[PDB]
């Protein structure tokens, strides 16, 4: 896991050199938006579920993917198709929190293709979802939150594709 | 005058019963070891970490 | 940082941020501004502190600068200030994040192993930042002494 | 607590409180008079609150203190209420406490087994509580009220 | 595992009562003192292993129990022994810093004198160890949080005892 | 058997200390309170069968426990009964007197547990039924006086169960 | 103690206190505060009685610091006197307490068991202890001097 | 009470309360923790001495609780007893208050009218009243019980 | 007339309930407060010429009220001042020994406002009177009685008003 | 500054209460040990030049240190160590006399170690050279006065290092 | 102490003890026991001395204690013989000490500025030290009143 403080030190750590007043404008900067990156995790935190619900709506159901021999047909298919969606939902929020990509690219995108390809899971569909979870949730948090959330969906969308 | 009786719920959830520091000191650790929530689980979720 | 650790900790309990720890991430935000005045204060004096711990550091304990010693010869002293150099910076870099991962992250996780490889000292070593911590004393006002105090003594503490 | 939860996660990996988590019970430290002030205005104000949030309740779901409904009667009416009461309880218990493991231990863990057992519908319980909250929060300022609303948020969430 | 706070709310939980205006006092006074609490573990924490030094030093070292047939002899028993100290120091912190001796009781004192006594180890030996280290620990924190040091450690000893 | 005077003297004599100035003000505390510990001793010696009488009546009577085959029936165990309630009464108020519960862990305490186990005593209708006389005896004494022998009853409550 | 001492008896004839013990138990605790000055200044003047009763002893008893004799040796000479001294201070508990039963329990019970494999007379030990009392007797008031010497007394007679 | 007794003479000649009224006044605060325990006994035993005097009062005069008599069935004892309670209640009062103002006001002016007009037969009361002194002795110390004696002995002699 | 503690009581008795922890609780306050009452009632019966003395000269002389043409005018009317001016300081000491202002409402004040209204009394100058009395008496009993002795004080004041 | 007598006084002042008997003897024993200390302090002064010369000697004389580029390899630094360690010399005499290290404190030992840290004179050169001279010293004043003087100095020593 | 003023001139003049303030010091060690005796009897007959001068001062000067004046009324009149008692104890302090070290730096330095402050009058202040001295000089033996007198007149001359 990585942050915007954590990202910047890091490079400074790099160089070798101590905090220049050029980090410290990134830091100054990372602080100015932390205010409302906090509000826009209360918000989705609160509707996580009705998100989730929303999306999945939206594309994955009434489709021949939940109908009989679509894979998300099966009761324990559906329970794991709207978790993964929890977790991407969940883990954008951390990275919108942190300011970094480090915790999807890290804990979620790795082997997750791999996983996907051998049980069968289609992840174009996944994509389109969570494609269909970034509209929601960026209505719910507002423009310029969704502007901060987006890139990570965007992120985890290329993740899987 | 206004009656001033005390609600029926106030009762019913009541002990009557004046506890003192050796029946507090044990009906407050009375149960199993306290260790089964006061732990930590320790898990390998990430190699990188 | 606080803000990584709190994520962590969730994460690991598949919780989104408690409204407590937004609070807490909101806190260490805005205070940012003394956070980084402190570091600020810290690297314009990062010579004297070096150079002036160091050699309180050598006083101390003489048998370090001693012939047969680790730190004998001016070579040798001007790599051991540098180490100094290198814990100051880390800590500083702390200040800057709030949390000390960073400085754990970067440099205490096997020191007494490296350490050890190079013959130096590691209570010695020690010594050296507690002097550091005290020249921050008087360079810090006493309610900001305080704040980077904290770090000093993690950095000492895992020393030992 | 939240010193008793740091000093938990602390002695499982045998450290010394870390700095971090020092913080952290300092900040609970600062914020306790607001928090008994909290508390003190909902044990005052116990018995209209479950009162009127318990007719909320019995507004909101007819069928509980209906015939036939498991709060059927005087006295049957009367043991919900205490519930409810236990649950103010709890709640003053958490807010003073600074988390959710008082009421957490106390009473939300088989919450849902023994409502089963005694044949009580855990989502009226659950209304009832959100009755108490808007009560709550109407005897609190705007600060004090978000504040203690987490922990009755808690409450409900765990009943459904 | 109890603190102050944890203690008062049990106590009044078993009794059935909201927070008394007597408990309200007892948790007023935690948090009156909870800062004087924090600054002393910190102090402790960094000078945990010098405490545990010039303990060892002040009545365990140059005696009969560290020379030959002393118990303290080998280099395993004392290594043991320190940690021992270590042990003490650590969770004497732990009970000044939650205001309870509990923790003390159930983690430490709880079969400690019968293992010693089965180990040989001198129980009166170790008591004064840990008074050295009471005396040590109060110096670097302070004359009020020493005090506050002094009722674990001295707990710490009628449980040895 | 011990006393708090002796307790005090005793504490004092493993230190090897003479008696300190705070042992001292131990001592006078104890002197000040003598009177009000004489005065309670003195009311329930005279109410000491009513008490057991009312105890009987409100927990232990009308119930399974004093039908056939319940442990209290038969006039053997009924008089063996009563008579353990007096036993508890009796030594309650000599640790009341003492200032001190040594005597009930020394005497009451020393493997009742064992003999109800065997005798096939029920220890929770005992504790029961001391609650009552905890009840009684209190308020005969009066609220001071009645804390006071209220801890020495659930010390033998504590001790049964 | 009287209260100890009441107890004990009471309880072999297994009888609730009798009036007239818990009358004696009121005059104690009234006596007290007298009993507690007594031992007060005899441990202020702790010093002075164990040398000057000591050297008492000696001059009435030569033979036990010749040599050949049990305490020659000024090592062997200090732990007699410390005797003394854990005497004095048995006989300060049994003031305060009121009775013996802490005297003979702490000491003065094996005494001759004790003694005899440690090769010192007995009576000489009493001896000593004579020489304390006259010292205390000296730094009391005359009512307050027989108090403490029905102890000392005590002492002496279980010694011979 | 006294303060109002003192207030009340001291009006009528139109004077500050006297030395002698003040002294009586500063007595009757003095002893008011005393009083207060002494009516809290009684408050607190208020069932067992309505009970065992009733049971004594029944005994004694048969009369009335036998079939033709003012207090026949449960109905009509339930109220005889709870007469019972009213004086132990004024009683604790008059305790408290340090007069017997308190019991004469409330229930001992025109005792006589109320219990001749629903027919009850007042020396019965009387008796009643007698066994709930006697039963209060035995509750209460000699020396409190002799005080709350008093108050009982002027609400029989009332109605006698 | 009714004290604090026959207020207690009457209030129970209303009720009919034997006195409570609460009541209990209230007149425990009141004996305790009681001395200090008591003294300050023994101070102000020692001083009260020089009280009214020193009211009727902060407030009243040397103005309208006193020259030709105004109430106090004439000996007969002057000495009739200074009368009702120590009725009032009378009848408040005589609350505040009680803690009740029963006394003041029963004997003083029922009228008080009509009877003045009949003669063409000043209220307001009867009111500026009563409050240097205030003023002058809580000098002489000091802060601490001199707040008790101010709401009966002040009592009367709202009553003439 | 502060004395022996001068201290006991301030801890009266302290208390708040007259000489007490405690306070007697206390003043006593300096008052006893007053003839010890001027012998020894007129013994000092005669041959305070040969106490430095030989502690000197003893210590620092014929080492590196004397030797060139050892912080005393020059006319002015010799001279300066010289005089330093006479100023110790002359405070720790006046010390002894007064029986208190508040002059040490005052005067010898503010600021010393700072100021020798950053001119780079060693520490523990200057320790060495203290208690060779408390040696000299001993010898010079006799084994009563030896003993005082090797607390005082002592105080010296350990405030440098 | 005299030792201490002699220290003190001994390090301004950067020289060791001159052997004329060795032989002060030397006479100081003389009369310790002397002195000591002295203000035992001052402690011991401390009550009665200053009772008696507060007699003597309030008649000299009535305005201190009448209305009006600074200590009119018990309590403040009480406050007054505090204030005498802290300079008896000062002088007795300052003849234990045989020097005006001790008194100066206690009551004699910035004294005018605190008493006019509080209101109280310097001149009746020191005629009531004036009658200490009358008493004390009373109370001890000729020569002893001279020395004792001497460190008085020392307190009053500083009063001006
Ligand atoms: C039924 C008595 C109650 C009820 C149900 C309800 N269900 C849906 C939608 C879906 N239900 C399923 C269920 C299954 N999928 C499975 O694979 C299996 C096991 C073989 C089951 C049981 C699914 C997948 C859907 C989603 C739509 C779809 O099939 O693609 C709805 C519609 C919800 C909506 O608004 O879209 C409803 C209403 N509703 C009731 O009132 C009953 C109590
Ligand atoms: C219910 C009638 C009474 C009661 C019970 C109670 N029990 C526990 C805890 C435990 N009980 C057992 C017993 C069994 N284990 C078994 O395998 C079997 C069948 C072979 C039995 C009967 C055990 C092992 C435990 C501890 C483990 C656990 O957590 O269950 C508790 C305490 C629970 C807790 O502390 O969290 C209680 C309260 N309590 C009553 O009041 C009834 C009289
Ligand atoms: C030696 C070549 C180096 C060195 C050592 C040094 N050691 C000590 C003190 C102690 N050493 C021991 C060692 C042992 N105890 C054991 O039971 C065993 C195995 C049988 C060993 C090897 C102990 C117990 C002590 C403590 C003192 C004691 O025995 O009571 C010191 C003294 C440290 C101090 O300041 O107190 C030293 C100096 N020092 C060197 O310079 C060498 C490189
Ligand atoms: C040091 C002051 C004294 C001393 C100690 C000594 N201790 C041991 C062995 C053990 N000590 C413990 C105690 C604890 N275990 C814990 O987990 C905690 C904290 C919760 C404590 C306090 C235990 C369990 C052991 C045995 C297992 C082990 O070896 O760790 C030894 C070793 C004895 C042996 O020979 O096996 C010694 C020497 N020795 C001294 O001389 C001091 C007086
Ligand atoms: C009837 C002839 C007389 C009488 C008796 C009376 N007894 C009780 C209550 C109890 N009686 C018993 C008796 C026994 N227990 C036994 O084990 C045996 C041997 C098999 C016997 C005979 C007991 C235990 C009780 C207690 C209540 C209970 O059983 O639960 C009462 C009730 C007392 C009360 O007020 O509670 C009475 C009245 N009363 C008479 O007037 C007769 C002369
Ligand atoms: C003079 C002979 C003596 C004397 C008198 C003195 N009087 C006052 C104050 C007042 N006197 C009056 C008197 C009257 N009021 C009336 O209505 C009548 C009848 C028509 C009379 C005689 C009043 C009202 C006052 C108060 C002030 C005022 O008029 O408002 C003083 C002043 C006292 C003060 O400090 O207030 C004095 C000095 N003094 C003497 O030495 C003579 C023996
Ligand atoms: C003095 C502060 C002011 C004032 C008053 C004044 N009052 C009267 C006359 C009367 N006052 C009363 C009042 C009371 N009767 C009561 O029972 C009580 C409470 C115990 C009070 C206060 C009455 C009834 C009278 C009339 C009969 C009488 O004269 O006593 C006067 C005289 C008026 C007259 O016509 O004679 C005066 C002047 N006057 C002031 O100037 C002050 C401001
Ligand atoms: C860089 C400037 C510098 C100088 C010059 C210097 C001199 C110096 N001369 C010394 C000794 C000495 N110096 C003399 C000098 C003399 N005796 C005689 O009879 C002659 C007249 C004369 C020289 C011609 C003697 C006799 C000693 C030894 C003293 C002793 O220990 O007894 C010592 C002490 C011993 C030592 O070195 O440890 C020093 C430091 N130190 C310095 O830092
Ligand atoms: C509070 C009383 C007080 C102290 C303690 C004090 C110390 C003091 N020592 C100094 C230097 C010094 N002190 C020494 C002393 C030593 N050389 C050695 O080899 C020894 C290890 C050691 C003592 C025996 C030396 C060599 C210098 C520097 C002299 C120079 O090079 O200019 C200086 C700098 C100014 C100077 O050069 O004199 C100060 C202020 N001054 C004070 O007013």
């Amino acid at each position: 896991m990585q942050d915007a403080i954590t990202a910047v030190i890091n490079a400074s750590d790099v160089q070798g050199k101590y905090l220049d007043t050029a980090a410290m404008e990134k830091l100054k900067a990372y602080f100015a938006t932390g205010e409302l990156r906090v509000r826009a995790a209360s918000v989705i935190s609160a509707n996580a579920a009705n998100i989730v619900k929303e999306a999945v709506a939206k594309s994955l159901l009434y489709s021949d993917i939940t109908r009989p021999g679509g894979n998300m047909y099966t009761t324990r298919r559906y329970a794991a198709c709207i978790r993964d969606l929890d977790y991407y939902l969940r883990y954008a929020t951390y990275a919108m929190l942190a300011g970094d990509p480090s915790i999807l690219d890290e804990r979620v995108l790795n082997g997750l293709k791999e996983t996907y390809n051998s049980l069968g899971v289609p992840i174009a569909a996944t994509v389109q979802a969570i494609q269909a979870m970034k509209e929601v949730t960026a209505s719910l948090v507002g423009a310029d939150a969704g502007k901060e959330m987006g890139i990570y969906f965007d992120y985890i969308c290329s993740g899987l594709s | 005058p206004e009656k001033e009786e005390t609600p029926r719920f106030v009762e019913l959830g009541a002990v009557t019963e004046l506890r003192t520091e050796p029946a507090i000191q044990f009906r407050a650790n009375q149960g199993v070891s306290k260790r089964r929530e006061q732990t930590k689980v320790f898990k390998l979720t990430d190699l990188n970490d | 940082s606080v803000v990584t650790k709190s994520i962590v900790n969730a994460d690991a309990e598949a919780r989104y941020l408690s409204p407590g720890e937004l609070d807490r991430i909101k806190n260490f935000v805005s205070t940012g501004e003394r956070r980084l005045r402190i570091a600020q204060t810290l690297t314009e004096n990062r010579e004297r502190i070096v150079k002036q711990a160091g050699d309180q550091l050598f006083q101390k304990r003489p048998d370090v600068v001693s012939p047969g010693g680790n730190a004998y010869g001016e070579e040798m002293t001007a790599t051991c200030l540098r180490d100094l150099d290198y814990y100051l910076r880390l800590v500083t870099y702390g200040i800057v994040a709030g949390d000390v991962t960073p400085i754990e992250e970067i440099g205490l996780v096997g020191v007494r192993e490296m350490y050890n490889s190079l013959g130096t000292p590691i209570p010695a070593v020690a010594e050296g930042i507690r002097a550091m911590k005290n020249v921050a004393c008087s360079l810090l006002s006493a309610e900001d002494a305080a704040e980077a105090g904290s770090y000093f003594d993690f950095v000492i503490g895992a020393m030992q």
